[PDB]
């Protein structure tokens, strides 16, 4: 084996999943031809 | 005896109430005021927004957003306005529109149908401007009815469908981008300048056809400004977005104990500063509810593909710069997606992008809004919202798929007389 | 003990008489009087069956209002045949264009658990049915249909349809 | 195992005897006794019915003590004819601006799911009825009513109507 | 009525002149309450509301000067929404420039307008009038409620 | 586009709407003939 | 009109009433000939 063994329980309470994605925002992904809202 | 020629400036109420409701993915009209040249307009909402009661307890939040939009009448009267204010008094009254002969008619535009069937011209064109200049993907046709008795139901009733959140297959390059693009040579010689020359016509032709599909965006590259009377469209004063959260229910009978239900009842506010009001006008406030668009049946592009290739897998930046833009189909990204069906990506797309992943014991399950099938049709009938995807996932209930309880507190500063010199004559 | 408060037909509180004396069953199955509304009682203290195979029914119209899908109908009967001719009785769904006078020939049929015991039928039921166009420009009618190889006999009786749209209150003395 | 607790009629602790040998059923259909109060039983070992188109019934008066517009009102019956007089029972609402001896040319009909089997006939079950004059200054009755071609036969048994205004207590161990 | 005719010279009448009763306190305010949730197999996703409201009415001491009586009255309201009114300006035909302009000239030297209840309502009697101020559609904002919520049982609206 | 993208998320309660009108006041406007209550 | 314009609205929860009378005793009210608990 290598490198781990660690824990993650957390207290609390399971709140629901709030967007699929972003953490840390790099360049432009999508181009459309102009602002789509 | 006493003649008055001018009042002076006081804050005026206006103040009312929102019950409202609406469908998920279309945009619907909340609220709308009147106001007149050299107004100020100020405004606090504050309400709770509800959906229907869920099948089987919170699992994903949706994002809902709020807008505000100021359409002066000479964008929509055109040339019978200015001519209307300039006869003052004795001039020829303005245009109206036919609607449906129903109640629910006419409910996109945020009133009740009257008995006429008739409504002000401008209530419904200041619709349409809005639309066509904000929320429309640019390369889709502009929508042209001239009277709301020509639209269907669902487009009557509730708004007009709007476009999912930017994903791989909902947010593809315009179905107009070139794949390549010949230059006429001799039989044995080619001239090198007129290649250079070639290169230089293509640069503008794609910058055209990936940010520059509008006016105002062709305007703005050489570093100008455009105001927007130049190009007539509405003015966005406000916008607000939020997530919607709630809470669960637990059964306690023999039958439901073990079983629990989700209750989404969120807290907002919509506020806008004050804003000097330059000609006579209306205000919008419209409304709009989406999901993130997740499907059971989406597959990761490498997976789907059939055998790895060098510029597949490699991930060079000498061959993912230089190469043109690909071209696959709806069966490299789903499981019964159609092979008939195309859209262009750009080269590395897969190495940018991850999707989600849904385990298939989640296949055809109530609750949890997913999409179930791939969708279907053109380029334009999968961008846009279909809402009987999410029937599965509430209750049924009169009140469509989420509402709304509000209460607007406008302010505005006008140069009125007051109701008590408008009924004595002395 | 405590009251029940709960129940499976609710019916309309005004109730109709058959205007009519006859009524001869066929494949084109008959309608014994006009359709009306979502709900409607009718009552035939005498009515006269010829010979003929097939069937006749009692509808109503669907109130296309609130935008859902799937509602619950409701009904309750309770007939008298002189003799016994042995039949079977269900729910009936269909559609068109104007309003009707016999059964079209596309239709779907529902069971119910009745009471048949010769010459006697009693039901109190409630299905779900999809009650939205299904077709644009189209209504739709949801009936009680009784079908035999029919001769000639006499009947007597009342039927009472109810589509679930709204709900009915009731006093309760504890709450 | 655990028990009910939660009945359909809730009968009325007094029951009272037929002062009458005989009834003549006839569209007018006569009322067997006086109507009283909010709940009643009437039973009967011996009735004579003579030949008549009609029908009969046995009715209680409406109170109208509390202002709600909507009530229940149960009834509990138990019928055993000699021969088999193809008959169809309900609940009838009427209504006098006296003692009514006959049913008036004015009234609706309900449906109730009972027992038919020959001769025989069981019901017990509620129905939800407007209960206030809905014409200024008359009285509401409602009844229980059998209607059929009769010829001469006899009949026995009883039945007991109540008006759901109070609710009635009972011993828990339990609670 | 006789006791604005005198405050308006900039007299005073006494109660005992008019013969009318004196208020001698007057109180006001809003009830609130809570949601109870349905647990069972049906009633799960349902609610019930329930209103209770602690108030207090203090009466500050009062010199009787004769015989008489106290009375203490109560007076439960709603506020006015109904399901089918409108705009005056969206619901009126063809608009003129006395409609739309708001020009003070015109507002504050013109007499009463007189319209009908089928201009504020949808379904409303063409033979009904009433009279109004001028402009005074700028000044007035109505409560909106959409279609969805006709007819349906809760929310006290006016349904007609 | 413009200028706003705000937002406007609050947490608590969602309690019932008091008064439909009011945020500030200015001048009468209506006139019956006296007071009503 | 004259005098009022209060208001009245307290939080809490309505407790049952405890007590018929009694705010502020004065004198006695009732002779029965003795004492009775």
């Amino acid at each position: 084996s290598k490198g781990k063994k660690r824990s993650g329980a957390r207290p609390g309470r399971p709140q629901p999943l709030r967007g699929t994605k972003g953490k840390r925002k790099g360049a432009r992904l999508w181009y459309v031809g102009g602002q789509q809202f | 005896s006493n003649v008055q020629t001018g009042a002076e400036r006081m804050p005026h109420d206006l103040s009312h109430l929102g019950f409202l409701a609406g469908q998920i993915g279309r945009l619907i009209t909340i609220s709308t005021t009147p106001v007149i040249a050299g107004d100020s307009f100020e405004m606090d909402a504050v309400g709770a927004l509800r959906l229907s009661p869920l099948r089987r307890g919170l699992a994903i939040d949706s994002t809902v957003d709020i807008f505000t939009f100021y359409v002066p009448h000479r964008h929509v009267y055109g040339e019978q306005w200015i001519k209307f204010m300039k006869d003052g008094v004795n001039a020829a009254p303005l245009p109206t529109v036919n609607t449906t002969g129903y109640i629910d008619h006419a409910a996109f535009l945020g009133t009740i149908n009257p008995d006429t069937n008739k409504i002000p011209k401008h209530l419904f064109q200041g619709y349409l401007n809005i639309y066509n200049n904000y929320f429309k993907a640019p390369w889709m046709p502009d929508r042209t009815e001239a009277n709301p008795n020509q639209l269907n139901e669902d487009d009557a009733r509730y708004g007009f469908r709007c476009c999912h959140l930017k994903n791989i297959w909902t947010a593809p390059l315009p179905p107009e981008t070139e794949l390549s693009r010949q230059m006429t040579t001799s039989t044995t010689s080619i001239d090198i300048m007129g290649l250079q020359a070639a290169y230089a016509n293509l640069h503008t032709d794609q910058e055209r056809d990936y940010f520059m599909q509008r006016y105002r965006d062709v305007i703005s590259s050489f570093g100008g400004k455009t105001s927007y009377d130049a190009d007539n469209r509405p003015l966005l004063v406000m916008r607000s977005n939020f997530w919607a959260s709630g809470y669960d229910v637990d059964g306690t009978d023999q039958t439901s104990l073990g079983q629990f239900s989700g209750r989404v009842q969120q807290t907002y506010k919509h506020s806008v500063p004050r804003f000097f009001v330059p000609e006579h006008g209306t205000m919008f406030t419209l409304a709009l509810v989406r999901f993130p668009p997740t499907a059971t049946k989406e597959i990761q592009y490498l997976n789907a593909k059939g055998a790895l290739t060098y510029t597949d897998i490699a991930g060079d930046p000498a061959l993912y710069g230089n190469l043109p833009p690909r071209e696959i189909s709806m069966k490299d990204v789903f499981r019964s997606g159609d092979a008939s069906k195309k859209f262009k990506i750009a080269e590395g797309q897969w190495y940018r992008y991850a999707p989600s992943y849904v385990s298939p014991a989640y296949h055809l399950l109530e609750g949890f809004p997913f999409i179930q099938e791939p969708p279907s049709g053109d380029l334009q009938e999968r961008v846009l919202i279909r809402h009987h995807d999410y029937d599965q996932c509430f209750q049924s209930v009169q009140l469509l798929q989420w509402n709304s309880q509000v209460k607007f507190n406008v302010t505005v500063y006008r140069n009125l007389p007051t109701t008590r010199d408008s009924i004595m004559t002395s | 003990m405590f009251q029940t408060f709960i129940s499976r037909h609710n019916s309309n509180f005004f109730s109709d008489k058959l205007v009519a004396t006859s009524v001869t069953p066929a494949s084109l199955a008959p309608v014994l009087q006009t359709p009306k509304a979502a709900s409607s009682t009718l009552y035939f203290n005498q009515l006269t069956v010829n010979a003929g195979n097939g069937g006749f029914l009692h509808c109503i119209q669907m109130d296309t209002s609130v935008n859902a899908a799937n509602q619950v109908v409701s009904v309750g009967a309770d007939i008298a045949f002189d003799a016994d001719p042995k039949f079977f009785a269900c729910l009936v769904r269909f559609e068109s264009a104007s309003v009707p006078t016999t059964l079209p020939t596309d239709y779907d049929v529902y069971p119910l658990d009745g009471r048949h015991d010769g010459g006697y039928y009693t039901v109190k039921d409630c299905v779900t049915i999809d009650v939205l166009p299904r077709e644009p420009g189209n209504n739709v009618y949801v009936g009680f249909m009784v079908w035999s190889n029919f001769t000639a006999t006499k009947c007597r009786g009342l039927v009472s349809l109810n589509q679930v749209i709204k709900e009915i209150i009731c006093l309760q003395p504890l709450k």
